[PDB]
């Protein structure tokens, strides 16, 4: 009853479940050793261990229970993972981490309310760091004129690539006065090819595209500051 | 003219016709609005013509039609509360400094309600308040 | 000068008139913004919303022209609303602040409440009084699991805070998909610190818009 079946990432620092590990993209990542664990500070501790349900939550791709109670592996999957850890935070070191392994691994408890959700973070290309840097593939749809009649603006912008956590999208503009503006609309997340895109919507009229100056979705995230303004001319689609 | 006129084309052929370019709007933004649309569909936004309008003829909505280049007089220290106030505060200082320091410094008589209170010395007040 | 704090009711009983309070306290008020809400819900897009004024426009969208009444409260330079017989998608995240008449985009970071359609009574159900157990075991990295464990208080989308100030290297909101039962989990956890050996406690204090409760641990 606390948490629903939410097939959802981390939601940044402020996440919805008190079982996190870090506000961002985990530190390690796929090549080495991943320590995903969480966190219960109440009463889980019945009859010895606490009775933990570990599977690999992907976004899209049905999970798996794998170890159950931390302590005993279920059959179906091969063993290759290292299932200690007692007392309050059970470490599962992972040292095989393959395509389909790195996923969120939510430590679903038995003890107080069995259809429950623990924590985990999403293994992802870690683009917030000085190695790899998160390049916005900024494409801009011309919106129709036609379109803009009814109240609807085809104005979306393309944000691939982008850093999914600390989603702020600086507006270059002349003069532009609100404390956030961004659509949410990210994809899952996926640890393969990580495309997922923030379509940002600013639906207007087509007497505010007229005083509007040109749209230029100009991406500042804290993994890539850098000035990508695409300067795109409106005009009749 | 009257508030909510219709045929603002006819105003704009008649503007068009006589020498003088200088279109001075001053009443509100509807209006405002209203000229530029009759303005842009005849294609006779800036081409020689003058807009010389203040801040609150484009406030509300009224660039939603006219293009970038419209002369708007902002208004200072007429909306502002930060630093207005101050000024406003220090001006009246000053004003009642340079006031006691001269002469006309009568203490008018406690204008309280239901009394007559018209203070005798009200013009020359002024006068020196000016 | 510039505020542009959402100081309004978060958390108010389903189909029930929602007071949004936006406190702007900024230059003026009289006729120079549009302060309007920006329709910002994950699922589907939003429509170009109307813009209030002096004479206190409270029409938004033609549904809702005339429905609500937005009063000007003139008084503490702010304005009340009267959202009845709200949908789904409509009640999302809410940005009552300082809107440009423009619709230019934004250049400071991520603020607004976020109103659900939870009941008052399902949401608070007293704050889980969780003593912070320090593992000071899962010495992995920079990034551990450490962290409060304080749940059963008002939703997600309130004013998070810390232990009278405390470190805030890394903090960004994200709204996300909240819980029907009421039982909102939030727990906010920082990428450097609290991750390090010894004694150091990090117990979070997460405030809340409509009780101001910064004493629950």
């Amino acid at each position: 009853d606390i948490q629903w079946v939410l097939l959802l990432w981390v939601p940044g620092s402020t996440g919805d479940i008190v079982l996190t590990q870090s506000p961002a993209s985990l530190a390690v990542s796929l090549g080495q050793r991943a320590t995903i664990s969480c966190k219960a500070s109440q009463s889980v501790d019945y009859d010895g261990n606490s009775y933990m349900n570990w599977y690999q939550q992907k976004p899209g791709q049905p999970p798996k229970l794998l170890i159950y109670a931390a302590s005993n592996l279920e059959s179906g999957i091969p063993a290759r993972f290292s299932g200690s850890g007692s007392g309050t935070d059970f470490t599962l070191n992972i040292h095989p981490v393959e395509e389909e392994d790195a996923a969120t691994y939510y430590c679903q408890q038995g003890n107080e309310d069995p259809p429950t959700f623990g924590g985990g973070t999403k293994l992802e290309i870690k683009r917030a760091d000085a190695r790899t840097v998160a390049a916005p593939s900024v494409f801009i749809f011309p919106p129709s004129d036609e379109q803009l009649k009814s109240g609807t603006a085809s104005v979306v912008c393309l944000l691939n690539n982008f850093y999914p956590r600390e989603a702020k999208v600086q507006w270059k503009v002349d003069n532009a006065l609100q404390s956030g503006n961004s659509q949410e609309s990210v994809t899952e997340q996926d640890s393969k090819d990580s495309t997922y895109s923030l379509s940002s919507t600013l639906t207007l009229s087509k007497a505010d595209y007229e005083k509007h100056k040109v749209y230029a979705c100009e991406v500042t995230h804290q993994g890539l500051s850098s000035p990508v303004t695409k300067s795109f001319n409106r005009g009749e689609c | 003219f009257d508030p909510g006129t219709k045929n603002v084309t006819a105003l704009l052929m008649e503007a068009r016709e006589l020498e003088a370019r200088v279109i001075i709007l001053s009443a509100s933004e509807d209006d405002a609005a209203t000229v530029y649309r009759a303005a842009a569909m005849l294609n006779m936004t800036g081409s020689g013509y003058v807009w010389l309008v203040g801040e609150r003829e484009i406030s509300g909505n009224a660039l939603r039609y006219a293009p970038d280049g419209i002369i708007g007089l902002q208004l200072i220290n007429g909306k502002n509360e930060s630093a207005h106030i101050s000024d406003a505060v220090g001006v009246v200082a000053q004003a009642v400094h340079e006031l006691l320091e001269k002469e006309n410094i009568t203490d008018p008589p406690r204008g309280c309600v239901g009394n007559t209170n018209i203070w005798k010395t009200g013009p020359l007040f002024k006068r020196v308040l000016m | 000068d510039v505020q542009l704090q959402e100081s309004g009711p978060g958390l108010v009983k389903p189909s029930q008139s929602l007071s949004l309070t936006c406190t702007v306290t900024g230059y003026s008020i009289t006729s120079d913004y549009a302060w309007n809400w920006i329709r910002q819900f994950p699922g589907n897009k939003l429509e170009w919303m109307g813009y209030i004024s002096y004479s206190g426009s409270t029409g938004y969208n033609p549904s809702l022209k005339s429905r609500i009444s937005i009063t000007r409260d003139t008084s503490k330079n702010q304005f009340f609303l009267q959202l009845n017989s709200v949908t789904t998608e409509d009640t999302a995240t809410y940005y009552c602040a300082r809107l440009y008449y423009g619709f230019y985009g934004m250049d400071y970071w991520g603020q607004g409440t976020s109103v659900t359609v939870s009941s008052a009574k399902t949401t608070t159900k007293g704050p889980s009084v969780f003593p912070l157990a320090p593992s000071s075991k899962s010495t992995s990295g920079g990034t551990a699991a450490l962290g409060c464990l304080v749940k059963d208080y008002f939703p997600e989308p309130v004013t998070v805070s810390w232990n009278s100030g405390a470190l805030t290297s890394g903090v960004h909101t994200f709204p996300a998909v909240l819980q029907s039962s009421g039982l909102y989990s939030l727990s906010s956890v920082v990428t450097v610190p609290s991750s390090s050996l010894g004694t150091q406690t990090y117990i979070c204090n997460v405030n809340h818009k409509p009780s101001n409760t910064k004493v629950d641990k």
